[PDB]
């Protein structure tokens, strides 16, 4: 069973930015005691986390114990940290170095780790057991009762015993907005529906878990429904009863909508290989299920019977008898197929075996091949091949060449042209089209023939299957709808006889009433002997006689096997229009399109050169057709709908019909995120807003797409396992840029229908996107700088801040005197005691001792002169350099302002990782705040950004009792509005700006019952 | 099925163009994928798990609010009968599946800017003839139109057959119990908004049923004591956001069946319903009702904007009509807990405080649309809030008498 | 072109009889071609000179240009259905009845205000 | 909506005969009427659209019939924009025999395969759809300024295109003129140029015409 | 041969080589449907032909954009580190004499 | 970098290049 | 082409090679005494005839 993971409940409260305290406060004893104080000491453990440093980083589920794992998650290592290797996940692997990051390739990254942030989020929030509170820390109150866990999420239950840096945010918190608030339950001893709590946790972990429940809704029904869709779909046969009464809470996603349906039938078609032989285990699929279940037994006893018992004289050679008896008998597999072949005729067309047509060296006095093409008659109507009808009226038109000659319009082609070589729609006798042509003094026997097939070929007509509340996989039909070669009746619930009426058995009353004429005609008068000729009539109108109980079948029981067929079927019905011999509609290609013809220049050029065409088709025996289809039996004693009622219980009792609906759901997600995916880090395409155009990217390459779309296609796959084939087969012409669904066939004449399955309107389409607006936003909490980054030798003894820089930045681009390094990045040495002038950006040759701007992707094909000539001089003290990157990756530092220190080597040796490739996550040094007013050492620093990268701070000081010399940093309050803003409104949360580490928020309690949990079947 | 609706689009207010940026249209009708029913997915349980607050869509309904301008500068088939394209876009296809940039040899001709087009589904002579397939565009520019015809707050429709509810109509309910508003008309939009279904279809009476009972509570009458069939919405206690709501199948007295059919088109009057998750999930369902069975009647003239009158096939004036009430929030409330103090639910001091709570709250979903109105300008060619004026959120509507067609609803 | 614009109103094809005035609320677009606008700029130009006189003495408000009173509709532009279905015109420049109305109002009393001062100087 | 994959679908919609029917084409199509096998669906179109002619033709005021006209109407699987198929030419001419227009070409009482061909042969001779009223599926709008008097329900619309050249009333029908019958020739206004009138004569003049002598 | 432009989907489909490749698998995707074609190619097999002449055309190779964007930059290069510079009379297409 | 996996796996579902190079520096 | 490819430093890298040989100055040289061995060898052909 391969159905996506859909229900994943998560009990430990969602939020996936943990407070990760960092630089530890130095535990002291000796001096200055009292200043830092530890809820250790107190046995018990500090709701936040308190260190000289304590960043807030991101980690998806960290305080995840809720049971059962997503499979994937991204959990950043604080900027102490390197970091690099969480955003290699694509255009890096095996080329830019370890120690560094491919900032060319930056956006492509950072969104396919975002992606890959927000599938680990799709859990459900499940409810727990909020417990009273019997201690005086809250009084009574809901708050929910976890181990651990429990001081990590209300932060408000904590104990404050000094007015520690902590202790002096905390102590606002609001008293009455811890626990829980209202548990909206239902049924009085029922587990309650969904409870709602404040509980930290953060905006945005909460959106997306909150747009999947929403999704998860996008694909259920109540079940009144769902009993429908399950009756319906087996024809209202089969008894199954709900219970009127209510039923607290039931999600149970079994449905896709109609859309996201087709966008996973095209999707399958695609990875299918048009080749025959991966359309044989589609129809033979349906062909083993066909008699699996059909009241239709095939009884050669019957005919052979009915034929035997005709008179012979044997003073006679040729044996009229013993010839069909011997034709008439190469299994049955053959009919079933041709049955089975009608539902996937877009896939394949069944056909007229080429060997199984009466030799092209015989005429019509050769009886072995006057039952050759009797039987090529009969048997024709059962195959799809859209050409049966010629290639039916050629094969007689063909053997009696010598005495009916016809018309046979292209060169090339004569009427003694071996039939069966007549495929192309525009080859079809001048003649057979219209039988006016046709003179009777000339050619009697085939116009007659001719005559026949246009007033007798069957009638096509379509019927209903499956559910209406539960779309359809149609690509070229109404949904619900199946076209049908032959006119359709409903199914019986009474007592059926074999009958002489129906399209079926007239057609074999008909034709079998024309060769009854070839033989009593002119020719075969003259020719055949006389006695012999008798037996041939006798030979005929006794099958045409014969009880048969098929005719009736294909007309009746058939329709309602293939309708509940096409269900349990573990591939959707593929049809294109049944064409009854209409000349233009004959339907030569069913292509499908991996790519658009919209974006190549291919909006005017044809169909067929645009869109592969499926090429499939199964070589079905005249013999055995005639044989089954002239000769079903069933049980005297039936009653149709009962023995189907009975074949259908089992295939229909359970959900796997229902698992289908979902694959179809994810592979609507998988391909809306993958065409997001690839056009965001593409430039430009599919209109698919792109809230990371800051970023960076360089390499919009076809490859770079397969690897964009490769790894959106496992974390996928990963995050759902779904061993199936997803999102693949898109790729095939090798370019994602591109995918584009199309499938559309095209008839003889010209018209050419088209039907381009957009995908569905999906719900991640929102979720990843809303997650890329926000993280723009907070870049800092996943380590990650944006504005530039300066490299001035300021040494100063203050409180240096690398990140959050105050005043104006020193020099600003296009600023007076602020010359930028021509893209080549080359300096020109100078003579006898001349600087060395550094090449300009418009391209003359400038000097060092100045303020430059370095374009970055400048920086790295140079380095090796920057650190030797520029570099040198930057630590002289005479050369701001603003080194312009878009946005890097932040490696932190935190050295101690008591000893000495000087920033240099932890710059020169960045410096020395700088290629022409990748560059290692630009270093920034940080003294660790104290908590006294120590005095401290001249350090050196010359990395310092411009932007305000400082927002991942969260404290500056937890358990100190104050901060001295470091950068004071009280817990932002910002951060919790929900948890200690008087005007917070319980359901607000700015989420596209900052993200409240502490919100209101339902948790559920879903039940998920079977297909048994909700109706009884049986 | 159904083969026939009438639409009206957005009035671009006293502007040039439509009010929706292009950035917008690469937001909702983007991604290629068919802009259609979509609606829906951008709904949480509640609003404080939407990205609804300051930002590029600053309203719970903010959404909606733009996607139903979009869906006007494209809906010109319907209008005359020919594809066009406004700046750039054009549908795909015949279909109308999805948006594009306009091809570049071929392209359809520029759209003619113009407010308040009328529509007919007959306009298109493809349309009905595929309507299975372009289904859904029916019941959208039905959404559309029932938010158009209105200035302030969509405008939907009440129902009530004067028979019990139809079985298969308590059993489907009864398993949507536990369930929110909001998935509610989650359930309701999605089922309508895909394959005509025929509105002999049980499912159509059971959201039409959920679209009544929804309003009996939002009008105290059909409380956790005076129940439907058994049915009652229960409101979140005004404190902690009280703009909630949750089916819930009780056992109290039932309310008697009303003594005749009664209709009635109810929309928000005050700026108010463009915040309220719960005000706008429930309109927005019982729009889901009339998408798939036509349109009742006309919806009376009287109190409606001016680009409103006469509009042929949906507005009226005359007898095929039926007089549209108009209620406010909290002037509604107000009642609503009236209804519950004198039905004993509450005390007699607790309904004087009941209005506090709630009343504050309103002041908070009032402090922010004017907010993000005088934020989102609209000459800015944008329409994210949609103008209102700081007035109309005290505007004291119809309200007493919708409180009173509630009563004659559920007698 | 010339004449009142038409616009085809049993839509897109137009058939020479389907054009119908596309009158309105406005009264009915009547096109401005080419030298009809020479005169009615030359007008205003003669108006607009007076520029330093309408300030000073308070009157006037403000220069006008004749783009205001025209608008850029598009359609066939004739006068009658069947010849006007020979001059398909795109965003040609029309003025309404209503404004052909107030281009001449204006030009009028405008032409009041300056004929006497415009004596006074003379 | 169920029989949507069905060729196309006719209905009756003036007072259909035994209630509202929907009359559905088999695919195959008739061999006799065209040189070009004509579809059964579309046959059905002329045979009717022959009908609403020929009644239109000699119905007048005193008589009362069944039904305000005969003509059949596609409702399914019929292409609105082109004129291709004998079906979409012969639809396009239905919207405008609902109006009470009569073929000059007197259609006889019991049409006969000579005259049905006669008639889809001047059917398929390229010219121009008729474009006074649209096409709709559901309605067929019919001139408020016309004889044509609507049924009840809601399938006629009184659609009134901008400019109909048509007025009413009807002619007497007048016998077949035993021999070629001379006309004296009553001139107009306009005069065409010796130029453009000459060559419009040499495009459409018998030239190496055979002629019989007689007797002088 | 043009400036060697951003990558991207436009340039990469548009290239004259692109065109050719294109225009010629769709010209000969008719021909091997020609009613000619009837004589002696197979209905199946005939599809089979449009089946990969489709493949063919559609395959998403990046040669044509590297013979029309950055095959000049080489060769103009390549052509003056070359110890014996490059002989060559002018192209013609069509123009006969 | 001339190779036709790709076009083989296209192709092959429904069923050195000195010419090449020495066809440019042909020209 | 290889996936991460940035057309400026690629036909850098490889074009550095080549300048390295000064096979371009070989052209030069071989050249102007090509013409030498040439406006020598016609004289001297020229002469004896």
């Amino acid at each position: 069973a391969n159905g996506p993971e859909l229900i994943i409940e998560d009990t430990g409260l969602c939020t996936s930015f943990m407070l990760l305290d960092n630089i530890p406060s130095a535990h002291l004893t000796k001096e200055l005691i009292g200043f830092t104080w530890f809820m250790q000491m107190y046995q018990m453990t500090p709701p936040l986390p308190e260190g000289a440093v304590n960043r807030i980083v991101c980690m998806t589920n960290w305080a995840s114990l809720g049971d059962e794992g997503r499979g994937l998650e991204v959990r950043l290592p604080p900027p102490t940290d390197s970091s690099v290797h969480a955003y290699k996940t694509v255009l890096s692997r095996g080329y830019i170095d370890n120690a560094q990051f491919n900032p060319l390739a930056l956006r492509s990254n950072v969104l396919l780790m975002l992606l890959q942030f927000t599938l680990s989020n799709l859990k459900i929030n499940k409810s727990s057991t909020f417990t009273s509170d019997v201690t005086t820390i809250t009084s009574g109150r809901m708050i929910r009762a976890f181990p651990e866990l429990l001081a990590l999420a209300y932060p408000g239950r904590a104990v404050l015993p000094t007015q520690t840096k902590n202790a002096q945010f905390l102590s606002t918190a609001i008293a009455d907005r811890i626990g829980r608030l209202d548990r909206a339950n239902l049924i009085g001893g029922e587990v309650s529906a969904m409870v709602e709590c404040m509980e930290l946790c953060d905006a945005l972990t909460l959106h997306i878990r909150e747009t999947y429940i929403m999704l998860l809704r996008s694909m259920h029904q109540d079940p009144t429904q769902i009993v429908q869709i399950v009756n319906e779909c087996a024809n209202n046969l089969l008894n199954s009863t709900i219970p009127i009464s209510l039923r607290p809470t039931i999600l149970c996603p079994w449905f896709a909508s109609s859309e996201d349906l087709r966008l996973q039938q095209v999707m399958h078609l695609v990875n299918i290989s048009s080749n025959t032989a991966a359309a044989l285990p589609l129809v033979e699929a349906l062909s083993t299920l066909l008699r699996s279940v059909t009241p239709l037994v095939l009884d050669p006893t019957v005919l052979t019977n009915a034929i035997t018992t005709i008179s012979e004289s044997t003073t006679q050679t040729i044996s009229p008898i013993s010839e069909i008896l011997r034709l008439l008998q190469p299994d049955y597999a053959a009919f079933w197929k041709c049955i089975a072949s009608w539902a996937y005729n877009g896939l394949v067309t069944t056909v007229l075996s080429e060997d199984a047509f009466p030799d092209s060296s015989q005429s019509i006095t050769h009886l072995p091949s006057m039952w050759k093409c009797l039987f090529l008659t009969l048997a024709g109507p059962m195959t799809s091949d859209p050409h049966s009808p010629v290639k039916v009226f050629m094969a007689l038109a063909n053997l009696l060449a010598q005495p009916e000659p016809i018309a046979i319009g292209v060169p090339g082609m004569h009427q003694t042209t071996p039939a069966s070589q007549f495929s192309h729609p525009g080859v079809w006798p001048p003649g057979f089209l219209n039988p006016q042509l046709i003179n009777p003094q000339q050619a009697p026997l085939l116009r007659a023939f001719a005559e026949h097939i246009r007033a007798n070929w069957p009638q096509p007509s379509e019927f209903g299957y499956g559910s209406t509340l539960q779309g359809s996989a149609n690509l070229f039909i109404p949904s619900n709808r199946m076209v049908y070669p032959w006119p359709n009746q409903p199914l019986p619930r009474l007592t059926v006889a074999p009958t002489y009426d129906s399209a079926m058995s007239n057609w074999i009353s008909t034709t079998i009433a024309f060769f009854i004429r070839v033989v009593n005609s002119v020719n075969m008068t003259a020719t055949v002997n006389d006695l012999t000729r008798r037996t041939m009539t006798g030979v005929m109108t006794a099958m045409r006689q014969v009880k048969t109980m098929t005719p009736f079948y294909i007309q009746h029981m058939c329709p309602t096997e293939l309708s509940v067929l096409a269900s349990v079927t573990v591939t959707p019905p593929f049809q294109v229009p049944f064409t009854r011999l209409v000349q233009n509609d004959v339907i030569t290609n069913v292509l499908v399109a991996r790519v658009d013809p919209a974006q190549r220049g291919d909006a005017a050029v044809d169909i067929r050169a645009t869109h592969a065409t499926f090429a499939a088709a199964l070589p079905v025996d005249p013999a055995a057709i005639v044989v089954a289809m002239l000769c079903g039996q069933t049980e005297t004693n039936l009653i149709p709908s009962h023995h189907y009622g009975k074949a259908f219980a089992p295939l229909f009792a359970s959900n796997a019909m229902f698992t289908r609906n979902q694959r179809a759901v994810i592979t609507r997600e998988a391909f809306v995120c993958a065409r997001s995916a690839v056009a965001q880090c593409q430039d430009a395409g599919f209109l698919v807003p792109r809230p990371l155009d800051a970023l960076r990217q360089f390499d919009v390459t076809s490859a770079a797409a397969a690897e964009i779309m490769h790894a959106v296609n496992d974390a996928f796959k990963t995050a759902f396992d779904l061993d199936g084939a997803l999102l693949d087969g898109l790729a095939l012409y090798g370019d994602p840029r591109i995918a584009d669904l199309s499938a559309a066939y095209l008839q003889y004449g010209g018209n050419v229908v088209r039907e381009h399955v957009p995908p569905g309107p999906s719900h991640i389409h929102r979720a990843l996107q809303q997650v890329e607006s926000t993280f723009m936003a907070e870049m800092n909490l996943f380590n990650v700088a944006r504005g530039n980054l300066y490299l001035v030798q300021t040494a100063t003894n203050g409180n240096w801040s690398p990140m959050a820089p105050v005043a104006a930045p020193p020099f600003v681009r296009g600023g007076p005197n602020v010359r930028v390094v021509g893209r080549f990045g080359t300096i020109v040495p100078r003579p006898n005691g001349l600087e060395p002038q550094l090449i300009d950006d418009g391209n003359v040759p400038r000097d060092i001792a100045g303020d430059w701007v370095y374009p970055s992707d400048v920086l790295q094909v140079s380095v090796a002169v920057f650190r030797d000539y520029v570099w040198p001089m930057v630590k002289a003290g005479r050369t701001r350099v603003l080194v312009e990157l878009g946005h890097y990756v932040y490696t932190l530092h935190y050295y101690d302002p008591q000893i000495s220190l000087d920033e240099a080597p932890i710059l020169e040796e960045w410096l020395s990782k700088i290629n022409p490739a990748g560059i290692p996550p630009v270093p920034f040094c940080i003294p660790i705040p104290q908590v006294y007013p120590c005095i401290t050492a001249r350090r050196v620093h010359y990395a310092f950004t411009s932007e305000n990268n400082n927002d991942s701070l969260f404290s500056t000081n937890a358990a100190s009792i104050d901060t001295a010399f470091g950068e004071n940093a009280a817990v932002s309050p910002l951060r919790w509005p929900g948890l200690v803003d008087p005007n917070y409104r319980v359901g607000t949360n700015d989420l596209p700006n900052r993200i409240t580490l502490y919100n209101s928020l339902y948790r559920y309690n879903f039940t998920y019952p079977t297909l048994d949990g909700i109706m009884y079947v049986r | 099925a159904q083969r026939q609706f009438f639409g009206l689009t957005y009035n671009f207010y006293g502007q040039p163009a439509p009010l929706f940026d292009l950035n917008d249209l690469q937001e909702l009708a983007g991604c290629y994928a068919r802009p259609w029913t979509s609606r829906f997915s951008h709904l949480a349980i509640s609003t404080g798990s939407l990205p609804v607050w300051s930002a590029r869509y600053p309203s719970v309904a903010s959404r909606n609010i733009v996607v139903n301008t979009l869906l006007g500068a494209h809906l010109n088939p319907f209008a005359g009968g020919q594809i066009t394209s406004h700046q750039g876009i054009t549908w795909r296809d015949p279909v109308l599946s999805s948006l594009a940039p306009v091809p570049a040899i071929q392209p359809p001709p520029v759209w003619a800017v113009a407010e308040n087009v009328l529509l007919d589904s007959n306009n298109y002579p493809t349309y009905v003839l595929n309507l299975s397939s372009m289904w859904p565009i029916n019941q959208d520019v039905h959404i559309m139109t029932m938010w158009a015809l209105s200035d302030q707050g969509p405008i939907y429709h009440l129902e009530v057959p004067v028979d019990p509810m139809p079985a298969a109509t308590t059993a489907a309910l009864m398993a949507y119990t536990g369930v929110p508003i909001a998935h509610l008309a989650q359930t309701a939009y999605r089922f309508a908004g895909q394959l005509p279904q025929s509105p002999d279809s049980t499912m159509v009476s059971t959201i039409r049923w959920l679209s009544a009972i929804w309003f009996g509570s939002l009008t105290g009458r059909l409380n956790r004591s005076r129940t439907c069939n058994g049915f009652y919405f229960e409101f979140a206690k005004p404190a902690l956001n009280p703009d909630q709501a949750v089916l819930k199948w009780n056992d109290g007295a039932r309310a008697a069946p009303p003594a005749a059919a009664q209709s009635s088109y109810i929309r928000c009057i005050s700026p108010h319903w463009q915040h309220q998750i719960v005000e706008v999930a429930g309109a927005l369902m019982s729009q889901s009702v009339t998408a798939v069975t036509g349109l009742p009647a006309l919806i009376d003239e009287a109190t409606l904007p001016a680009w409103s009158q006469g509009v042929a096939n949906l507005t009226g004036n005359g007898q095929g009509v039926v007089p549209c009430l108009d209620y406010n929030p909290v002037p509604m409330a107000a009642a609503r807990h009236l209804q519950w103090r004198q039905d004993g639910l509450i005390t007699a001091a607790q309904e004087a405080q009941l209005n506090n709570d709630y009343t504050a709250y309103a002041l908070t979903i009032e402090r922010h649309l004017t907010a993000m109105l005088v934020a989102n300008p609209i000459a800015a060619g944008r329409m994210p809030i949609q103008p209102f004026n700081a007035a109309d959120f005290g505007q004291a509507g119809q309200t007493a008498a919708a409180v009173a067609l509630a009563q004659a609803m559920f007698v | 072109p010339t004449g009142k614009l038409w616009r085809p109103v049993g839509t897109s094809v137009a058939t020479i009889d389907s054009l119908a005035i596309v009158s309105d609320r406005f009264g009915q677009y009547s096109f401005v071609n080419e030298g009809m606008r020479e005169t009615f700029s030359k007008a205003l130009f003669d108006i607009n000179m007076w520029q330093p006189l309408f300030q000073a003495t308070k009157t006037g408000c403000g220069p006008i240009v004749l783009s205001s009173f025209t608008t850029t509709t598009s359609g066939y532009v004739g006068a009658t259905a069947g010849d006007a279905l020979d001059n398909p015109v795109t965003n040609g420049v029309f003025i309404s009845t209503v404004q052909i109305m107030n281009l001449q109002r204006t030009i009028a009393a405008r032409m009041r205000d300056v004929a006497l001062w415009q004596k006074h100087l003379d | 909506a169920n029989l949507a994959a069905g060729p196309t679908v006719l209905e009756h919609f003036d007072s259909p005969t035994y209630g509202p029917h929907l009359l559905l084409p088999q695919t195959g199509d008739v061999l006799g009427y065209s040189s070009s096998l004509i579809s059964q669906a579309a046959l059905l179109m002329v045979e009717s659209v022959m009908d609403a002619l020929r009644d239109n033709a000699n119905a007048s005021a005193s008589t009362a019939v069944t039904r305000l006209d005969q003509s059949y109407h596609p409702v399914t699987s019929f292409d609105p924009s082109t004129f291709n198929t004998l079906l979409q030419r012969a639809t396009n001419l239905a919207l405008l025999a609902v109006q009470g227009v009569q073929s000059e070409s007197a259609i006889p009482a019991i049409p006969t395969m000579s005259d049905v061909r006669s008639f889809v042969a001047r059917l398929m001779a390229e010219g121009d759809p008729q474009q006074w009223f649209p096409y709709r599926v559901d309605q067929i709008l019919y001139w408020p300024e016309s004889p044509f008097v609507p049924p009840i329900g809601p399938f006629y619309a009184p659609f009134r295109p901008v400019n109909f050249p048509f007025t009413t009333g009807s002619y007497t029908v007048v016998p077949d003129a035993s021999r070629p019958l001379r006309l004296l020739p009553q001139y107009r206004n306009a005069t065409i140029t010796v130029q453009q009138a000459d060559d419009a004569y040499e495009d459409t003049a018998l030239s190496p015409l055979i002629t019989t002598h007689g007797f002088c």
